[PDB]
């Protein structure tokens, strides 16, 4: 049995080979972007933003973000599903995004994902998966996104309620808002100090 | 076969999170232990990219980015396996790569080295492996890149890797290194990695008789992932 | 290919017949020597079992035996490949185990050992391997048991194990134990085995890698029998 | 090359997996027996009985015994056999059985198996193969046995004229008898001392 | 003899109170270093427990607890000295002991363990130790516990043990392991401890001489507390 | 000359052995608990009661809690005490108890000790030793309790001087309360951050 | 699959063209170093040889050119696996053989050794290897040859072989000796070969599993030949 | 303390019965297998034997059988200790040794042996151990002994011994060899056992410090015997 | 742990050291012998007398042998027994004496001892331990001699139903007869051959 090959930082040019554009270069036709929305996806259309603080309460300039999801009737578009349900044909369910240089804000155009069944019967809150690279991160952080409109799905949610800190559930629900007929949900994650986000090893 | 979970990641044959050795670590790195959680669908599915949105040119970083003639630097080809910690090969998964040029100089707004731009690279490849979980591009060795660790760090040279597979759990970024470099033994960030035989996994080794005379030299690198465990009993992932 | 003999089995990788050591051999073992034959048809013939006989928990010893409850104990995973000598997998072999229960007491009419019987365990289960010579069963793992060779005799936890594979030839019983078990190195019975290295070929290994979170853990353990040479010249079999 | 797994003694309990029903288990649904005879089996129905007996003479109450023959053709129902005969369709020509705990007596309930090709275009006599597993034996003991009706055919084994020792041979050929209608071959087996049986290493 | 204070505690013989590895050290270990005091009666003086309010089944957790029938699993005796440092016995000590079953099962609220529950065992037992620092206690041997530190964690078979002796200072708490579980090696708990030696002193070592013939195993093992030293000259203490 | 055995946490279920009824388990007949006071034992009864909360301010609900205290004289009931006085007979001086599983609060009734000599002539300042066992703590946290009402034995005492962060030291003092008629010492230790409990390597 | 060249020949790997200790290499070696060219067309295609062609004794020496009786000898099967330096099998290669008899006396009108002629043995054999490349052949063992290099040289036992496979680059002919035999620690001729672990590599092994009772002993032989490298990028071989 | 059973005996620290170098071994030793028992009040116990009984000089073989004067040869004291195998000492156990003279002489009716007799010799003693399990005689150092085994045999120097202690399973006898005797590593009866380390338990050593003076040397020689494991739960002796 | 010290045969001279009287060698006054019934013995007097075969049938001319036996209540004169009751005070329970050196024979003058509490509550039938010492004795022999007139308590002998070899118990078992008006119990030890005589390791 072999071992899993080790990890090691993305580091600050992480753009260069996983988001080209907005390093300034224009090599693929095809672009991979966090646009994981197409014209005959189905599901209410919703934004997903935030910002990443480090141990000093600074957002990181320099992150790249995934997110993974299934789609709105909670059906991953994967070989790997089992439900036996037939997926969202338009939907890739996967999507990468950079924070600003700047302000260090970023963001995903998605779907709101549907309940996803749970290990024994259960039944999972709807929520997305997410992940972070950059400078000074030795392995991919991973994290989960919940409603705060689905607090009823959230109490019964399996993973949220393995964390025995109770406290610590609530850093990850993203808060619902309406920018005129937009919906968004605000998700800012903090790696380090108080509040900071719960993170899993998957 | 019905797949179960992948199995454990082991965390001692990764970097810990906090790393003073390398000092960007010690702000962005949880003070709370990771919550170790039992696999659901959403872990061990992943998305699936189709080649037909990928150009020719797309694994050939001597190529794909050339202007006027070609980049300046040492034309060397990197081909290897993918395969999951069983032996398993890995089909068609979306391998991402970005490096350096010659001058150990990132195409990137960021990057102020005095080391030298060249207009004929960008620097950035990608590919899909095959049924075999063998994969191949073609690049310019990257130069050394002087970075403010300490004051006088000295990356050794380093290609990028990202591999995107068939499990969300199997997300996996990292770097690999040219065999003989002596850089490789004062890197901080590489000595982030806990054990000696962990570090040499991420070594590219010469591959001579892969050479293409008066053309270009070879490297030969493997990637293992996590695998899945198969299951003959309950089936409790849903 | 036109199938010829099996290989001549090697009496220096078994235990003699006559063993002091292990005193119930010294008056079941022929004082004469066994006489060797050149195989024909009988012994290169074996019987074929259908899956279709078998049921659902023929393998799984935790609940082929359940009545109220499960059986106390360590819930185990036994694996492993069959392979004949020349390393070709032995499929559709017929694999039957026998055990003692977790207290080291056996649900047989002859045992009067003071270990604890579990009204919910059994101790025998079977299977197929499959076309890659694989197998697979659960069970909790035996205890310990004391016997009477000498006096205070005690056998290492052990999992009795029989194959019916493709020749008569190849039939073999034998017994296979757990990696750092103490009671190994001083049972009489594993040490009527000459060389040190088969020996070591009845001890399962952990597998680690292959346990199952929250649930069982997990032993690897190959078995290798007799294989056929392949004849190219003249077929004197018949 | 790999070295076959060294052998060892099926102990005392053997019966616990591969007799369940004689260590009073019912766990299996389909067992399996000591009866070789189907429906539709062809062939003269037979017993086979006897005892095995130590160095003193003394039988061994705790032995596993099981056969593997040929139908009344000669022809092994294995795809193994290379004859290119059809073999009888109802004919598995296994058995397995125990001794009695209390007399030691063991039995099959077969066919007398026809003549099967021997090496280099001989004719084998008539015979089954035996194998004994139990305590205190480290390797399965193999012997085979051949019918005193078949004198004539026996006369012309190749297996039994390999043996040197002429006295020897008559160890292998179980004696005919008539329990009224129902024919019997007696076969002792003795591992011990004078008169002990020959075993094969095939 | 005029006894003066105990030998400092070398804390580099103990895990530190920060162990990553171990997951929930790191929400509850002080931020702060110990504070070292100089001992005063209060840390040289501790209870006395009268053996008249023990039963005569409290060191036998075969029986302790046993209702309708004995507890299934593998019958194991252990004993061992109590010694200070420098090698007195240490009298009149209060062992306590506490296990999981032979299934891995803890018989406390908190455990989910599928691990089946033994009705006739309870899993805590206590002594004293005699004149010579000697102990005995009667048990079943507990299989090892599935825990969440990282998912797939196991903790090697262990019984807790906790002493409470002649000083304040001496008060211990550990857990003692049994020779040959290959789960020691990969315990996180057990890795907390800095040296291999120190962790080799909580390995309960096989003593076959002291087997009960058909009957039980037993088990050695030692425990090592701090001594105090004697005063030739002033005595500050008081 | 031997190292001491090293130190291992007391696991998540410490009661088991420690406070078998507090698990649900009757093997004993007698069982150590939390009660030091007898029906002729001397000195004013008090309560100390308190919890126990971990780096997020959560508290624990598995801990296991013993004290260690004089008589109402300052005498040890150990044959250790080389003060020459006679102990109250009717005193163990020690105690143990378990958070509760649901809310985390412990508690102890006994009596509040009498001054203790010090070292080199000096008097201590009453004070109750106790130690803290629980899944996560690798080694016996020790630790002192001194009152509130004791002011000036506080101010002259030993150990608290002998720590010079002087703004610690208060994190060793309980507060005195009067549920009714009853003396109640409220002790909460924090194990880590801010106003953390100083510990003791004793 | 679109293949490039064949891997450059390691010269290091053979022995040079001038070798004093074997005499006749004086005059029969260029003077002027090789000329290396990059392959084309002409160097990597080779022709095909049909079975139909073959006798069904052209493998079998023993009965090849036996008239009145056997040839007087040890018979001996020699079989193994022809694959290309990458590991990939050598399929329908043609593989001929030639050797003396078991007097050490070749059946060549120049030959004029003493030793005794066989009226049944020809010594001259060819086969194509199979879809896995392997090859069989059955012989007798060739018995050591005297000659005049020093005036007392001897050939240890050998047999010459020669390959024709899918490229003209990898047109092989050598020669394989036997396990054990102590001339082959003296041969000139094994001598040129430079290193130690390349002369192995021509010692047949003995293969007793595969040994035919009361019939024939057994060689192992593998061959490796130069294999070709594939092409991702441009394609210049045309 | 309860007393239970003696330790099971090892009968891998002691010479097989059968040992064909020994060649009257042969027709001497069972075929069968000894059978173990479980031990009962007659297994335990053992006779006692009153210190009134024995003479002044029973210890001293120099003098209790001497008649006009001093016998001729090797003043020597032979001393030492005889503990269980626990350690504990054998208190008055009963020690009687007997040996041939400096000839390699015995005074038996059945020696023929051309070595000369000495009228001042006996050969025989015995004592009993004191408190601390502590011995000592007297003697002359025997010499070498000629004996037919293979015709030209010899027994290297030796004094017989033989043991009843506390317990019948106690009963022992035997025999120990001088340090440096050349005879020692040849002698078939020493031989027939097994371990090396076993062979050296009967060596008795120099001990010079205790050499007296202008008169005798003197060697150390201790004894262990097995020992009772002490009983703490059910005491099924009786 | 130490281990046992290894036996040695006791050699061809064994009587020099063990019974030098038959050696001619006159050293001590006093000299243990075969003869355990003293003037004030209890018990009915009876005379236990024998040969030891080799695997020739013949017999060993320089065999030692030693007996241990409770008195005439089965109550060992051992400190170690622990039945409470008092031993016959004029009774050794021990004897030894060697073949003649001429014929073979050997024989003890002895008492006949009482039934000796079993394990776990058993009673054993009457019985002396015997042992063996001689040239070509690796380790001295373990035997027991019990007697034919005691059948009932025989057939409910603990060690002898320990013997699963049935047919061996009576090589155990010593046959009565009556020279005159004295008891005697002839008993034959073969070492080798057929009726071998059933040894223990105790
Ligand atoms: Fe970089
Ligand atoms: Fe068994
Ligand atoms: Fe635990
Ligand atoms: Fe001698």
């Amino acid at each position: 049995e072999l071992k899993e090959t080790p990890s090691q930082t993305g580091g600050p040019y992480v753009h260069i080979g996983l988001l080209p554009k907005q390093a300034n270069i224009e090599v693929f036709e095809h672009n991979l972007d966090n646009n994981l929305v197409q014209d005959n996806t189905q599901g209410q259309r919703i934004r997903l933003e935030g910002q990443v603080f480090d141990g000093l309460g600074l957002p990181l300039r320099d992150v790249l973000i995934e997110i993974w999801q299934a789609d709105t009737n909670g059906v991953y578009p994967s070989q790997a599903d089992t439900q036996g349900k037939q997926v969202d044909p338009n939907f890739l369910g996967w999507g990468r995004t950079g924070a600003d240089f700047g302000t260090g804000f970023w963001s995903f155009n998605t779907i709101k994902p549907g309940a996803v069944p749970g290990r024994k019967g259960s039944t999972q809150a709807p929520h997305i998966s997410l992940i972070i690279f950059a400078r000074g991160i030795n392995i991919g952080l991973h994290t989960r996104v919940y409603f705060d409109d689905e607090a009823e799905a959230n109490a019964k949610d399996p993973v949220l309620n393995s964390i025995e800190w109770a406290t610590r559930r609530q850093t990850l629900v993203a808060k619902r808002e309406e920018r005129d007929g937009e919906v968004v949900y605000r998700f800012d994650i903090r790696i380090q100090g108080e509040n900071e986000t719960v993170f899993f090893d998957i | 076969i019905i797949w179960g979970a992948y199995a454990q990641r082991n965390t001692e044959d990764h970097p810990p999170a906090y790393a003073p050795g390398y000092k960007t670590s010690v702000l962005r790195s949880p003070k709370n232990a990771l919550i170790s959680i039992a696999e659901t669908l959403s872990e061990v599915t992943a998305p699936h990219f189709s080649a037909d949105k990928f150009g020719p040119k797309d694994n050939d970083l001597i190529l794909n980015y050339a202007k006027d003639g070609l980049p300046i630097g040492e034309r060397v080809i990197v081909h290897g396996y993918v395969r999951d910690q069983f032996g398993r090969p890995v089909k068609n998964a979306l391998v991402e790569v970005w490096q350096a040029n010659a001058s150990g100089r990132y195409r990137h707004p960021n990057d102020q080295y005095i080391g030298a731009m060249d207009p004929n690279f960008g620097g950035c490849g990608r590919m899909l492996t095959d049924d075999n979980g063998y994969y191949v591009f073609r690049t310019i060795k990257p130069g050394p890149y002087p970075w403010r660790n300490r004051i006088n760090e000295w990356r050794p040279a380093h290609i990028h890797f990202s591999l995107i597979a068939d499990g969300w759990a199997q997300r996996l970024i990292s770097q690999f290194y040219f065999e003989g470099d002596t850089l490789i033994d004062s890197c901080p960030i590489l000595k982030t990695i806990p054990s000696e035989q962990q570090r040499r996994a991420l070594i590219a080794l010469e591959d001579k008789s892969n050479f293409i005379e008066a053309d270009s030299r070879c490297y030969r690198f493997d990637i293992t992932l996590r695998g899945r465990r198969a299951t003959y009993f309950e089936n409790d992932l849903t």
